[PDB]
């Protein structure tokens, strides 16, 4: 069924983009449709200090949501069942938005550091360029002195960072391909 | 005591961890020399008692841990204590059988990584770059069904 790929992708992103205890609770939630928190607590066998944030992340990731499922206890009291209801359409759409926001940011990084031009001074450490400084070239000189320190300049920039950004987009696409495999595969029936 | 001495023998039997002579075990602790400890051991699964010669075991393999992890689906949580008395150095086995072959719950690496029963397909998925997790967490997940609305705009 389409839900398992929804589950499988969830386990992928949360094992890759989150810790193992995140996928332990998600499977724990996925273990039972209406799962009591107490049974979940004993399955983890860990303090509440290590159970809540993982559930909070699943709530924040909207993979699983808290459902106020009507539980009628037999002790003449009012007890709700803390049973997680998985919000699949909001799970995948949020993941896509994260995917979309992460790719464009790193795409924007690629265009940030692409072109070298401009100088500096390396003495008083003020940035310079072609033009302001050619204004400052002197007929008796081949090199641009500094206005401030009266001391000639050097070039400055490095396209290396653009290459560094090229690898990151390469790395992110490799990381994101199985995610966007599952998403499109999920996108067939919007489940 | 009936409960302290037999428990003392079972731990003594557990410490031995090998099929020892029924005479080697009884003199091993010099406490479970009465028939009550043996009868409790035979009536219970704490000590494996069989009609054959003196053999003390439980009532255990990396392959079986996979089976064990598969058998703990939709079920309660078990520590690694039976996995530490239970194929010693399963932490080695978990690290070697990484990528879901031996899953773990590593709360911290100062308590022998006391783990629980965990079932996974990828398990590890360490291919995702750390910065990518940061920039993943750098993105905040938005609100209600306008999230489907925004992505249809994007075409998702
Ligand atoms: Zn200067």
């Amino acid at each position: 069924p389409i839900d398992d790929i929804v589950k499988n992708l969830l386990k992928f992103v949360v094992r890759g983009f989150y810790g193992g205890s995140f996928v332990l609770v998600l499977d724990a939630i996925l273990f039972h449709s209406v799962l009591a928190e107490d049974d979940l607590k004993q399955l983890l066998s860990i303090n509440k200090t290590e159970l809540g944030p993982l559930i909070a992340r699943l709530r924040s990731d909207r993979l699983i949501s808290i459902h106020k499922q009507r539980e009628y206890p037999p002790n003449s009291k009012s007890v709700e069942r803390v049973y997680y209801y998985v919000k699949y359409p909001h799970a995948i759409d949020a993941i896509k938005w994260k995917v979309h926001q992460v790719v464009q940011r790193l795409k924007d990084d690629l265009d940030k550091n692409s072109e070298p031009n401009g100088y500096m001074c390396p003495i008083c450490l003020t940035k310079y360029t072609q033009l302001e400084a050619v204004q400052l070239l002197n007929f008796d000189r081949t090199e641009f002195l500094c206005s401030l320190c009266d001391e000639p300049l050097v070039e400055d920039d490095s396209g290396k960072k653009n290459k560094e950004k090229q690898d990151k987009l390469n790395r992110l696409m490799d990381q994101i391909q199985p995610i966007i495999d599952s998403l499109k595969k999920i996108d067939d029936s919007r489940i | 005591h009936d409960s302290s001495k037999l428990l003392w023998a079972t731990e003594y039997i557990q410490k031995k961890g090998k099929p020892v002579l029924v005479n080697e075990l009884l003199d091993y602790l010099s406490m479970k020399k009465d028939d009550k400890v043996i009868e409790l051991l035979k009536k219970l699964d704490r000590i494996e008692f069989d009609p054959k010669k003196g053999t003390f075991k439980y009532l255990h393999s990396p392959s079986e841990l996979l089976k064990l992890l598969r058998s703990q689906v939709t079920f309660k949580g078990i520590s690694c204590k039976d996995l530490k008395d239970g194929w010693p150095q399963c932490d080695e086995t978990i690290n070697q059988l990484e990528e879901d072959s031996k899953i773990l719950v590593l709360r911290t690496k100062k308590d022998k990584t006391p783990r629980y029963v965990w079932y996974n397909s990828g398990g590890n998925l360490k291919c995702i770059d750390e910065e990518f997790v940061k920039m993943w967490e750098n993105v905040q997940l938005p609100q209600f069904a306008e999230l489907p609305r925004k992505l249809q705009d994007l075409g998702l």
